[PDB]
């Protein structure tokens, strides 16, 4: 077994810059490395075979370098079609192993999220559960804080969050915070508020509704 | 009278595994104490014969097979083994009777900036039969379209280069391998006394 | 052109058996190295097995003795039998064309194998009605809630694929109940709520569930 | 000369018991040892055991030592093969072979008993026509057929024009689908000039389901 | 547990030519005192029980024609068919009865060799009756081809299909020694009506380039 370590773990550069990705190995593999690119919801695509040889159909801006235990992938002319997760794989000694990956993020202007709140549907209430969904739409950067205050009481342990991948048009993020409660507990409270903290907001934004 | 074992083991240059050389030894007296009393070998696996008793035996012929492989590939030179070297370059029979001798040859076969002269077969549509040598360099057709002897899409060169370098790990370093095959008709090869 | 299409992924109890198929086009299956590579959720790629052009097969330590890789030349398909499956085997298995046991120059779309003693559950779809609390400026926000289904995946489309701009379908989140939940939202002008009809199309192939839920403004 | 006759085809659910029969007749019955050979579909011959019926001396293969019971009734010259709890892995055809001694070749063989162990239930076939067209015509030859799908268990007999049309027919072997049911196709080669004159009908008979379908095919 | 391995797995011999099958034993089955090897050969024509041809590795069974011959001793045994005829198409096994348990070889398939015949490819769109039941089946027929080896690929709108096709091959025809193959693509009505072009692609030795039969729904 030989372990490949990729540095950095994550990286976020503006379009048009140069992205430098390192890939270090336990033992020396003598340029027997390969670089792959995996866009979200898609299979890995071969970029570079060997330490430096470029696979067919890949632009010249992708370049591989290094030998032995140190390898480098340099992507010049960063275009929005880029910015996926990149793995490096060795094939000098069996079994072949991959790196942990390096997420590539696009960098853009700060965009304040658009906060929307959805009370549970009447159809869902008939089943016995209530779900309150809070939506953060088209925001950058990815870091955001969402708090659930029910009757001005902070909630914990009854919410889950989901984040989309970077958009292909405006390169923003979307986040959904869902508060799940039993309908019996749902009728025990009146005000359901969703408080959002983000860099693009000077002060936290609160969206709330009254049951009824 | 002296069997030319030295010409095989002490050869200046060994052959590539895909084109392994075989030395026919006949009509001579063979001294094996030079081999089993040595301390230069990293592997002296013998199957079905006793090398320490080789100075009291008479055979019809002795074969000496020479080639260079990697350290990780030395394990493939054994009966009932699979792998790129075992299947496509040099295959031993399951009933093999003889010895497999290997030693590290990084001093003689690894050059700074690589050797690139030792080759192995990488592509073949079927595994080699035991003791078969395939020296074909025809372009390997990986698709249905004919290749016409030019490399390209679905058209690979069957041979690959080892590229031994001194800085590589022990498994990556070259290893000279000599495989002794004993065949036992009049007996032309015998040991001393 | 080269195509690699996979099949066979789904839910299976621990200790069960499952076979994955991979149809291949653009090259000869019998004459090429081909490998299966799996990717556990949030873990990365891991090599599983390889079959040589000459028919030799090799496997990883974690799958040796349980997995069997094979090819069907007559049908141009690569197979992967998975006996005595374990919960840790849950991963997205990819079908890759191997260049001489070195690197994978072509990859299949991948299929998801989920190993669990949990049972298949159909999803319930609930409307996220647009409202004054769901409309900002001239823009409105609506969506559908896909809750309590198992296993993955679930696909969501709006107006049978007619609406694709402004749609955001969030990755599924495993709830504390052992089931998955998902939300899909779209961004439409606030002047279209009265006139335009918005319908979310939720499909759960493991449960054979088809739901065309219509959302209405409040 | 000695003849071995076996029992009929068996279709059972998993977990049930089964006892197939093998009766012999002719001359030299006292000398014949009765063996049992399993042959799974598409595979070779597996020896399971042997028995000398006169004193019921039984030898078992180590593979089948505890999974089956081999008995014999010398009074009726019949040897039996038993299962306590069937499994889907036991779905195979079992032959009984006779040999005039232990450590002797098997010279007398029975016709074989087909055993199907499946969770499925008796389901009738669905017959659909394979209509000819320009996509089924190669000059003076036109191809037509019928599609027999989703039936259980085997067998299904397919005839054309009530058995009158026998040249050029190809009834493909059944394929066990992932749904647990069998599917089958039968095709015929006929002159392309008889399409508007001749009427071609395929006769599908599934005795386990007691289904009889006469499907006529014609160009669309 | 004596292991018997016979080679090759499949054999192709023209009419009137010689067929050779070898059988290798893990240990000697020779009975020293009686000086006879306890080896047998069996013939199994398709759909019929095995038939004993030669016993004691050299002695023909009564009624077996003279062109069947056995030879070998110890661990090596060969079955030879000189002037192979059409009726000899079967699977041949070598069986050891030297010591219990009895063991067989994996079997050798013997077929009549003919000149390479390209398949006749026909494509059948699903019937209107079957569509009303909610499923669609597309049948691709490969008719009267040799050798048996052929590749069938299903592409819907030039997109390769996986996991929804199954194939069936008839036995070798007793007159022209050809093979017939059928590949059936099964789809639901909803999936079937979302596409237009349904193509069946066939690759065979007798075809210079792959052939494609297709139709538009
Ligand atoms: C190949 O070349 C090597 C040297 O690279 C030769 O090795 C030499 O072999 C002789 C054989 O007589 C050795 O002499 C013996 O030495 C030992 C002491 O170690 C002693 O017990 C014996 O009586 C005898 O004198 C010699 O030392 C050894 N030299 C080296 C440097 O290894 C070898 O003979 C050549 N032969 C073949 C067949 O390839």
């Amino acid at each position: 077994e030989i372990v490949l370590t990729q540095s950095p773990g994550t990286l976020s550069l503006s379009p048009g810059e140069r992205a430098t990705l390192s890939c270090r190995a336990s033992q020396s593999v003598s340029s027997y490395l390969a670089w792959y690119q995996q866009k979200p919801g898609q299979a890995p695509r071969l970029l570079i075979y060997g330490a430096s040889s470029r696979a067919t159909g890949i632009p010249d801006r992708f370049s591989g370098s290094g030998s032995g235990t140190d390898f480098t992938l340099t992507i010049s002319r960063l275009e929005p079609e880029d910015f996926a997760v990149y793995y490096c794989q060795q094939y000098g000694s069996s079994p072949r192993t991959f790196g942990q990956g390096t997420k590539l993020e696009i960098k853009r202007t700060v965009a304040a999220p658009s906060v929307f709140i959805f009370p549970p549907s009447d159809e869902q209430l008939k089943s016995g559960t209530a779900s309150v969904v809070c939506l953060l739409n088209n925001f950058y950067p990815r870091e955001a804080k969402v708090q659930w205050k029910v009757d001005n009481a902070l909630q914990s342990g009854n919410s889950q969050e989901s984040v989309t991948e970077q958009d292909s048009k405006d390169s923003t993020y979307s986040l959904s915070s869902t508060l799940t409660l039993s309908k019996a507990d749902y009728e025990k409270h009146k005000v359901y508020a969703c408080e959002v903290t983000h860099q693009g907001l000077s002060s936290p934004v609160t969206k709330s509704f009254n049951r009824g | 009278n002296l069997c030319p074992f030295g010409e095989v083991f002490n050869a200046t240059r060994f052959a590539s595994v895909y084109a392994w050389n075989r030395k026919r030894i006949s009509n001579c007296v063979a001294d094996y104490s030079v081999l089993y009393n040595s301390a230069s070998f990293s592997t002296f696996k013998c199957y079905g014969v006793s090398p320490t008793k080789l100075n009291d035996l008479c055979f019809t012929n002795v074969y000496a097979d020479s080639f260079v492989i990697r350290g990780d590939e030395v394990r493939q030179i054994a009966p009932g083994q699979t792998g790129k070297i075992a299947d496509y370059n040099y295959k031993l029979p399951d009933d093999f009777t003889g010895c497999v001798i290997a030693w590290n040859s990084n001093n003689l076969d690894s050059k700074v900036g690589g050797n690139y002269n030792y080759l192995y077969r990488l592509f073949r549509k079927s595994n080699l039969k035991p003791f078969e040598r395939d020296i074909s360099t025809e372009i390997y057709q990986a698709g249905s379209t004919p290749c016409n002897g030019v490399e390209g899409f679905n058209c690979y060169f069957p041979l690959q280069s080892y590229g031994f370098q001194p800085t590589n790990g022990v498994g990556y370093q070259p290893y000279r391998v000599v495989v002794l095959s004993f065949e036992l008709a009049p007996a032309t090869v015998c040991g001393p006394k | 052109q080269v195509q690699l299409v996979e099949s066979g992924g789904g839910l299976i109890q621990p200790g069960g058996s499952l076979r994955l198929s991979c149809a291949a086009s653009g090259f000869t299956v019998s004459s090429n190295y081909m490998s299966w590579v799996r990717q556990a959720p949030g873990k990365g790629l891991e090599w599983v097995s390889v079959i040589y052009s000459g028919g030799s097969t090799f496997y990883a330590d974690s799958v040796k003795g349980r997995f069997t890789i094979s090819r069907d030349n007559s049908k141009s398909t690569l197979y992967l039998q998975m006996n005595s499956l374990r919960v840790e085997d849950t991963a997205v298995y990819y079908c890759a064309r191997d260049f001489g046991d070195f690197y994978f120059d072509y990859w299949g779309q991948g299929t998801l194998v989920t190993v669990s003693s949990a049972s298949t559950k159909g999803p319930s779809v609930f409307p996220l009605a647009p409202s004054s609390k769901s409309t900002s400026g001239g823009t409105a926000a609506l969506g559908c809630l896909v809750k309590d289904y198992f296993p993955e995946p679930v696909t969501v489309s709006w107006n049978s694929g007619a609406l694709t701009s402004g749609v955001h379908t969030f990755p599924a989140v495993l709830q504390s109940s052992g089931l998955y939940s998902l939300s899909s939202v779209v961004t439409v002008p606030s002047s279209s709520l009265g006139t335009q009809t918005y319908i979310c199309n939720v499909n759960h192939k493991p449960s054979n569930t088809k739901v065309d839920k219509k959302v209405e403004p409040k | 000369q000695m003849q071995l006759v076996q029992s009929g085809t068996e279709v059972k659910k998993p977990g049930e018991s089964l006892k197939i029969s093998c009766k012999g007749s002719g001359y030299g019955l006292i000398t014949y040892w009765i063996g049992w050979v399993r042959q799974m579909s598409g595979k070779g011959l597996e020896w399971m055991g042997i028995i000398y019926p006169a004193d019921s001396e039984t030898r078992y293969s180590p593979s089948f030592q505890g999974q089956v019971t081999i008995s014999a009734d010398k009074s009726i010259n019949t040897a039996y093969l038993q299962w306590s709890s069937l499994k889907a892995s036991d779905t195979a055809i079992y032959y009984c072979a006779g040999g005039s001694g232990i450590f002797t070749p098997m010279d007398v063989w029975g016709q074989g008993t087909t055993v199907t162990v499946s969770s499925a239930s008796t389901k009738g076939p669905s017959v659909f026509p394979l209509a000819p067209s320009s996509k089924s015509t190669s000059g003076g030859t036109a191809a037509l057929g019928c599609l027999v799908k989703d039936y259980f268990p085997e067998p299904v007999t397919v005839s054309w024009n009530s058995g009158a049309l026998t040249s050029g027919v190809h009834t493909f072997p059944a394929v066990l689908q992932s749904s647990g049911l069998y599917s089958l196709s039968s095709v015929v080669t006929v002159p392309s000039s008889s399409l508007g004159t001749q009427t071609y009908i395929c006769n599908v008979n599934h005795k386990p389901s007691n289904t009889k379908v006469d499907k006529k095919v014609e160009p669309k």
